[PDB]
């Protein structure tokens, strides 16, 4: 804010442009037009920045640049200024959504509590009176297309071996051979003068292709929409939601060609907060619990936050239950005084008046809309908005842009009748001819989007319509610019953003499991859970000869055959040790030892724990060929001084979407188990972090919730054993991972794999999905919830270039070629994801430090001298006034400020309750005496230098000098009107020649 | 700070008058005193658009690595302008920040010319502000980059902070103050030193400076300084660690220390 200080600030020999005289006026009309209406002054001032922007893109050199980023800076707050103004509550509504298909028990009996907590707020729930069959027609095609590919994949079913993303291929195949069939006889009944619903065409395309009844359909239309309508239902089509062509077309694209009922729902949600102001919740929220009613009950340190929330929700709907099917396992564990407690806690008070909140004040502006948060990023769960609101019309012109994009991208593929290899063929040779650097990771994350919800890992409503949209345009209406494909947030600006936690409570029993997504191993066991199903004799391929074979350890075998053959290699660090343990007795995991045995032949040793009295350590001694059979798991002497444990199970899990048992074991026996071997590693080793693996087969690395895990739950186990006991090993240096398959290079040069058949299988794609998926989870140092580790990005890219190499190969299947193609997809998408969730972390030593810390200074400096210009303007003090820094004699609540003509030396007082310019003071002092005992004496003005030798005080003249010179050379902001500069140069001046400022006093001398 | 060199664009007294936007930095200056300096940190400003680092210097013994710390100028892309091949380049990623390495081979003398972007990786600005001109490609990105170019581990580099004897491997090293891993024939408390100039590892032995002969301890690494006795024979050094050839005495008396190719040869 600044009409006529602007000019005088920014000085250049060339005379007035005609953009800067733009500037100026455009700048004149904001201060001049001021109102209370919002929207014109943020339009103003958009038009403001873009002004700025045009001139400094036109004119690079000019001198006036760093005062307009300056401005550029003060507009950025100027725009969170403006927004904060109009604070004023949302009218009452709530709006839920459920599209094609009867409404759960579950969904209902949260939306009734919802609408008897609140009770003022009038509800609805909206639906589509034309969309009711369109979940049982996809679930049918889904049927028919997965006897269809397994039909003509049963043959290759017998094979222990199989590949499932080739089924998958052919099953999605066959899904769109019936969607294009389906479009075909939906788009043939348009022609007609007399109209059809689509529940109709959907009915008829049913009983013409299936052995569907068509009263029993119609039994299923009528009796879903009684049930809506008593459950507070509005229809979409009813009300005038659906305006424009663009947007019926999405939702005709989005729910009838694909059956995407969640990117219909966003588009519905959209439509509905423009429509009617209200406040959106998802079907599976709860409304929120105060804080000081469960503050009484101490959280335990081995139970994570997410965990303690869905136990505390258990514990409330356990008694007091209101949900026919809630289930309490994580409630059920060991606490008998915190359960009483929490039952006399909850039957103390009484019945839904003071457990759960209310929502009697959403205040918020006209402009703003609020969202829910999940892991750094923000989510459509919650969302608070008026009517007509801009940022929702930016939402809504964001999902526009981006539909409009991919349907000009698509409609060429679309338009020409192909298979669906051909399709997706011609659809990615379209995308990736028109990238640029500006949407890479737009296209790579919307390149599988005709498989999206059929194949594994087919991510794109994120991108399309959902939380990148959000953020998108939350960026585009912060930093003041126009359709903004794909750019980062900052954290205080979506905690700004935030929607409260105690109205948004996301923790839900439906939450956790709607949170689990499509991935490797939820393909694999929806493929076994299939194989099973269709065949009634299903096969058993874990027997093998996994028990009762106590198998030695062949150690001519070991030394003679595998380590000389050893092709492969690691570029990575040897100050660690290799705790291999085999935990069950076959021949698989003997093989598994003795392979890695073969990765690292140095540092590992081999313990075998499938007998217990022939239990020791095998290792090579100093010199080669000579293994030890020293007992008590004990090391060399050689091992005795690395920093790190690198310690590995090797067994078997059954076929579990979340296992919670590994070789026959369970959490708490292997976190006892991993406890009586480390009473024997604390008298060798005193490491600083430590490394545990988890090799074998059905064991996976999940993303999403890391907690209700199996290396959760352990890793929880495990970090709190190493923080009790072993030291020198800090909380955030613990690292669990789980890995499926084995690695191994033969002397060809392939990757090889291990099955259970005791072969050796060239199964590329699967060791390359494995090698990409593996991750590792920490426990992070802010005291928060379990974080995934950054991969190997080098490594990504290694399996990227050998998956191109593959591609570029000849003796390639096709199939082969397109699940690598999509694996080469997911793996950029990856990295991609890296670098725009800033999940990258900055390195921390002596170079990089100092860095930080003159940006930190440089930031402290600007926030002084900021703070100082508005204290000289509410002061009414001109330029010609010099603080003094010296005195900072202050009352009980207020700091008192003196001040310094340049022309008379007058010493007057001003009061200003800021705890900056005191401790600034301070700084500003110890570092000017610092450098005072550096000088011995003074001699008729030349001073005496003396210097010292030692590192130590050589760092911290350096500091204090370069503290001090940059704050006295560098022109800061505004630095026209108060002179920070030779305000501290006076004070220099004073404590190095004379007597300190704080003394002298005298007017004359003073000047 | 450590004998960090910080390449800056230089300050304009006159304040109406434009400001450059280029920087420039070549391994000339650095000749003959590369053997102390640790690194190489080149700090951008507001006006600056254009990088140029001059990497064909081959003169020099010892290449710094050169850190470029992160700009926010109001540019819309900054250029790095390197005057050297599309390939011989390996790129990798330690954290947030980018790695480039010049590897090539010539006269038979190895050159390892590394390259690293500070703070490039944390946002998607940042990533997209910088493109790399080289010799034969210009305008790239670090997309492309990762794309294109062969990556390597460089998470393999054990090197990291310390301050005394480390016994990393069967090598050892000295890593003195502000951690910058003296490499010559040093004196650290009163007692000489030699670490090799080229693998950085303190060797034992019998070594040869200049033609002058030293001697150091197997046990320990001092230079031997008194009347001492090795596999049976007798020499005789100075208080510099230095042998000398003549006549001087020892507890037993004096005694003759002759050259090579003598009496009895």
């Amino acid at each position: 804010i600044s009409k006529e200080e602007l000019i005088k600030l920014a000085y250049s020999i060339r005379p007035r442009e005609n953009e800067y005289k733009t500037i100026l006026t455009n700048l004149d009309e904001y201060n001049k037009l001021t109102t209370n209406n919002n929207e014109n002054k943020y339009l103003q001032l958009k038009k403001l920045n873009e002004s700025i922007d045009v001139f400094m893109n036109k004119y690079k050199t000019s001198s006036r640049n760093r005062a307009l980023s300056n401005l550029k800076k003060d507009i950025l707050k100027e725009v969170i200024l403006i927004k904060n103004s109009n604070t004023s509550p949302v009218e009452k509504n709530l709006h839920f959504v459920w599209i094609g298909g009867e409404v759960s028990d579950i969904a209902l009996e949260y939306i009734k509590q919802w609408a008897d907590i609140n009770a003022e707020y009038n509800i609805k729930l909206w639906y589509d009176s034309e969309a009711f069959l369109v979940n049982t027609l996809k679930k049918a095609i889904v049927e028919s297309s997965t006897t269809e590919a397994l039909q003509l994949l049963e043959e290759e079913i017998q094979n222990p071996q199989f590949d499932n993303m080739k089924f998958y291929k052919k099953r999605m195949e066959f899904i769109y051979d019936r969607q294009k069939r389906f479009i075909n006889y939906y788009k043939s009944q348009i022609n007609k003068p007399t109209v059809p619903t689509i529940d109709d065409i959907i009915k008829s395309h049913l009983v013409s292709e299936y052995n569907r009844d068509e009263t029993v359909l119609e039994s299923y239309r009528t009796n879903s929409l009684r049930k809506i309508n008593s459950n507070h239902g509005i229809d979409i089509r009813a009300n005038s939601l659906f305006t424009e062509q663009e947007l019926l077309n999405i939702y005709s694209q989005e729910l009838l060609n694909r059956g995407n009922l969640a990117a219909a729902s966003d588009i519905v949600r959209l439509l509905a907060l423009k429509n009617f102001g209200g406040v959106y919740l998802a079907v599976a929220m709860l409304p929120g619990i105060h804080s000081d009613l469960f503050k009484t009950i101490s959280r335990p340190s081995s139970i994570g936050l997410d965990r303690w929330e869905m136990i505390k929700l258990e514990a409330i709907m356990k008694y007091k239950k209101y949900i026919n099917n809630y289930t309490s396992e994580n409630f059920d564990k060991l606490d008998q005084q915190l359960k009483d407690n929490f039952k006399l806690i909850i039957e103390s008070k009484s019945e839904k008046s003071e457990i759960f909140s209310k929502l009697e004040n959403l205040n918020v502006s006209d402009l703003e809309i609020k969202i829910a948060f999940a892991l750094g990023s923000v989510i459509n769960q919650a969302l608070i908005s008026k009517q007509g609101s801009y940022l929702t019309n930016l939402v809504i012109e964001q999902v526009k842009n981006r539909y409009q994009f991919l349907n000009q991208h698509l409609n060429p593929a679309i338009e020409s009748d192909n298979n669906f290899t051909d399709t997706t063929k011609i659809f990615h040779d379209s995308l990736f001819n028109s990238a640029t650097a500006e949407n890479s990771m737009f296209l790579t994350k919307i390149a599988p989007y005709l498989q999206v919800g059929f194949m594994p890992e087919a991510r794109s409503t994120i991108s399309l319509s959902g939380p990148g949209a959000y953020a998108s345009a939350y960026y585009d209406f912060i930093n003041l610019q126009e359709n903004t494909i794909e750019k980062t947030l900052k954290a205080s600006d979506l905690i700004e953003f935030k929607f409260p936690e105690n109205n948004l409570s996301q923790l839900t029993e439906q939450e956790i499991n709607s949170l689990w997504s499509f991935d490797q191993a939820s393909a694999k066991y929806q493929f076994e859970k299939y194989v099973r199903d269709y065949t009634g004799g299903s096969l058993s391929e874990d027997n093998g000869v996994d028990f009762n074979k106590n198998t030695a350890l062949d150690k001519n075998y070991l030394l003679n055959n595998k380590i000389p053959s050893n092709n492969v290699e690691e570029a990575g660090s040897k100050n660690y040790v290799h705790y291999i343990i085999q935990l069950q007795g076959d021949d698989i995991s003997y093989e598994a030892t003795c392979n890695l045995f073969s990765k690292n032949p140095k540092n590992s040793i081999i313990i075998q724990r499938n007998m217990n009295e022939s239990a020791k350590s095998y290792f090579l001694s100093d010199d080669g060929e000579s293994i030890l059979e020293l007992n008590k798991y004990r090391i060399p002497e050689r091992l005795k001084n690395k920093e790190k444990v690198k310690v590995t199970f090797i067994g078997h899990g059954k076929d579990e979407f979340n296992t919670s048992e590994f070789a026959r074991l369970s959490v708490d026996s292997l976190s006892n188990e991993i406890s009586s071997f480390l009473d024997t590693i604390k008298l060798d080793i005193s490491p600083k972090n430590v490394e545990v693996n988890l090799l074998g087969a059905n064991m996976f690395s999940y993303d999403f919730n890391v907690e209700e895990t199996y290396p959760g739950k352990l890793l929880l186990s495990i970090m709190d054993k190493i923080t009790s006991t072993l030291p020198d090993v800090n909380k955030n240096s613990i690292t669990i991972g789980a890995n499926q398959y084995e690695v191994r290079i033969n002397s060809e040069g392939r990757k090889e794999l291990l099955a259970h058949s005791g072969k050796w299988i060239n199964k590329e794609e699967a060791i390359m999905s494995d090698l990409s998926s593996k991750e590792y989870i920490f426990f992070d140092s802010i005291d928060n919830k379990l974080k995934a580790k950054s991969k190997n990005i080098p490594g990504l890219a290694s399996i990227s270039e050998d998956i191109k190499t593959l591609l570029l190969d000849a003796s390639v299947s096709p199939d082969t070629k397109f699940i690598l193609n999509n694996l080469k997809l997911n793996i950029e998408s990856s990295i991609g994801d890296y670098i725009y969730y800033e999940k990258l972390e900055p390195v921390k030593n002596i170079i990089h430090n100092s860095i930080d810390d003159l940006i930190d200074e440089f930031n402290l400096l600007e926030n002084v001298s900021d703070e100082l210009y508005e204290l000289k303007k509410l002061n009414n003090l001109d330029e010609k006034y010099l603080i003094s820094f010296e005195d900072i004699s202050k009352n009980n609540s207020t700091y008192s400020v003196r001040f310094i003509n340049k022309s008379n030396g007058e010493s007057v007082y001003v009061e200003t309750e800021k705890e900056i310019f005191s401790k600034y003071s301070e700084h500003i002092t110890k570092e000017i005496s610092t450098i005072k005992n550096s000088i011995i004496t003074d001699v008729n003005g030349n001073l005496l230098d003396n210097i010292q030798l030692d590192h130590t005080s050589q760092v911290n003249t350096l500091n204090a000098a370069f503290f001090i010179q940059s704050l006295i050379d560098y022109s800061s902001n505004k630095d026209v009107l108060n002179d920070l500069s030779t305000s501290v140069k006076v004070q220099l001046y004073a404590q190095l020649f004379s007597t300190g400022l704080n003394t002298i006093y005298d007017s004359i001398q003073l000047v | 700070n450590g004998r960090n060199v910080v390449v800056e664009p230089i300050y304009n007294p006159d304040t109406g008058e434009d400001i450059s936007t280029s920087l420039d930095f070549s391994y000339e200056p650095l000749y003959g005193i590369d053997r102390y300096i640790n690194k190489v940190l080149i700090a951008p400003d507001l006006y600056t658009s254009l990088i140029n680092i001059n990497t064909n210097y081959y003169s020099n013994e010892y290449y710094p690595e050169i850190i470029v710390l992160n700009p926010n100028t109001f540019h819309k892309k900054v250029n790095i302008n390197l005057d050297s091949s599309s390939f011989e380049y390996k790129w990798s990623t330690e954290g947030s920040d980018f790695i480039l390495v010049r590897y090539l081979e010539e006269s038979n003398k190895k050159i390892l010319q590394k390259i690293r972007i500070k703070g490039i990786l944390s946002n998607t600005q940042s990533f997209n502000k910088m493109s790399i001109d080289f010799k034969d490609i210009k305008k790239l990105s670090l997309g492309y980059i990762m794309s294109n170019f062969k990556s390597f581990n460089s998470e393999n580099e054990l090197d990291r902070d310390h301050l005394g004897f480390k016994i990393i491997d069967n090598k050892t090293y000295y890593y003195d103050e502000d951690s910058k891993l003296v490499k010559g024939l040093i004196n650290i408390n009163n007692s000489l030193f030699y670490f090799d100039p080229i693998e950085f590892n303190l060797v034992t032995g019998w070594q040869t400076i200049n033609g002058k002969k030293y001697y150091f301890d197997i046990n320990t690494g001092a230079a031997l300084i008194s009347y001492k006795i090795i596999n049976g024979k007798h020499f005789y050094f100075n208080n510099d660690g230095v042998m000398q050839l003549g006549v001087f005495k020892g507890p037993d008396g004096f005694e003759y220390f002759a050259p090579a190719n003598t009496q009895n040869n």
